[PDB]
């Protein structure tokens, strides 16, 4: 999540 | 005249577009959705058919890794499946040399994989080759001087500013100069003789410094930052610029596509996309 | 007079909420919000008051599995932090005998667990018992004959049908019967002498048909189908009809409630909930 911002 | 595809990507969930722009007349196609939707997939471009390449199928209700290849026909309007690769590859990365795909890295699960392997698309089949002396996902690869670079990425533990090179008769790599920054999913690609590592993620925050590095020199020496911070953005090159479209800024998921001319050591918002994401596949035919 | 709570859930970001429907007088009572919002969290009522176990957080922040296992009364309209599992599990399943609660399966980052835990209410105290048969998260969990049931789920690589039974005197897990269906995050209770699971996800579609266990028969037959396609439903018991909340359909985070009259083999629209939502924990009063 922080590099792609997926959950 | 020559399209951007853009393939996949992420917003809420893993998509499953394919659109084509246009950089001389500014249009976007809407061309056939894939299949299966993924984020973190690679997209490159060999004999006119366009393939996307792993990723991931992140659902509400569930996430799974692909194995898959996906090859699309411009001129049917056709996705149809290809021999897929020996194991699955979330946040991949791709480069071609000589008309073979070369899967480099990824996720699996909790595997961050150092293995490597080449599809042939003259015999649908895929083949194992020497593997990374590091573990890479989020990964940036780039062909140059037919030698294949994978740059930065995430070992399962570090993120990375470390880059290694693969030498292709050989079949062996070599670690190569690091980069001044730590980069996890950065856009990677080649512009005149350099490569480029576009923004990524350092582990605090999502960049928008560039550096590219040089063969000859043997250094990487920052240029122009983006406008924007992105990090798993998708990156191509097309006439003499560098694209880099889409990604997370650490809070929306831009629309944005920036163009690099090096000439002038610039970039500019030239279009936006239909709708912002993040983890496209990316290639040009 | 009893009332059905539901806990969190998640649209668009986990959620905070505790609402309360009011099976007779047909209202909705908004109650103290969650301390931090959870997606994937079961609840179960021991003692009057109501647990709600683990889950997931997804915020703009980051995400972050959670052990919790946070604790509301409701003559106070308070929640307090209780006893944290070993272990964060993210789609869990919970069932509660002789006043024990069991924590089982769900998911941590890349880990699938098997490790299953009880909690006892008394000493404010958790430990291992048993691990299953399978990995399994998303799993639905019944209590019939004083034996722990776990039904289906995914388990890392594919979703399954398979059940299997606790014993607790023993400490040991037996498989059962498997089901006719694969589901992850299906609904799964008692209701007369049978297990029921309604709903799902099978990596693929969402689901709307809806089995039970006869444990005399060892067979799971099918009954009536739900409205709704419903993945990651809040499942619950009462007054002699099975109650299905919220879920995904694959399109739309559905608000819908929908009851299930055992007599009739018919579901029937009873009130919505107020927005629409998935991954919530249901408990009765
Ligand atoms: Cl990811
Ligand atoms: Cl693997
Ligand atoms: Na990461
Ligand atoms: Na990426």
């Amino acid at each position: 999540d922080e590099e792609t911002g997926e959950f | 005249g020559r399209l951007i595809y853009t393939a996949g990507g992420y917003f809420r969930q893993s998509l499953s577009y394919l659109e084509a722009y246009n950089p001389s007349d500014g249009t976007w196609l809407r061309l056939a959705d894939l299949q299966v939707p993924r984020s973190g997939l690679a997209g490159c471009v060999v004999g006119g058919l366009l393939y996307a390449v792993g990723g991931r199928n992140n659902s509400p209700d569930g996430n799974t890794d692909s194995s898959a290849l996906d090859c699309y026909n411009p001129m049917t309007n056709q996705w149809s499946p290809c021999a897929p690769m020996s194991v699955p590859r979330n946040r991949i990365g791709v480069g071609v040399i000589d008309g073979h795909i070369y899967a480099v890295g990824g996720s699996h699960g909790c595997i961050h994989h150092n293995s490597v392997e080449r599809y042939e698309p003259e015999r649908d089949e895929w083949h194992l080759v020497a593997p990374m002396l590091t573990r890479r996902i989020g990964v940036g690869v780039a062909v140059l001087n037919r030698l294949l670079y994978a740059v930065g990425g995430f070992d399962g533990t570090n993120r990375l500013n470390s880059a290694e090179c693969y030498y292709p008769e050989r079949n062996e790599w070599r670690m190569i100069t690091a980069m001044n920054t730590i980069r996890s999913g950065a856009g990677v690609c080649v512009l005149h003789n350099c490569i480029y590592a576009a923004g990524g993620y350092d582990g605090q925050d999502q960049l928008n410094s560039v550096e590219r590095y040089d063969v000859e020199t043997e250094t990487w020496t920052f240029v122009a930052p983006m406008k924007h911070r992105r990090s798993a953005l998708g990156i191509t090159v097309h006439q003499g610029r560098i694209y880099v479209l889409g990604g997370y800024d650490g809070h929306t998921f831009l629309d944005s596509v920036e163009c690099y001319d090096p000439d002038t050591d610039t970039w500019s918002e030239v279009t936006r996309m239909t709708s912002g994401r993040s983890g496209v596949g990316v290639a040009v035919t």
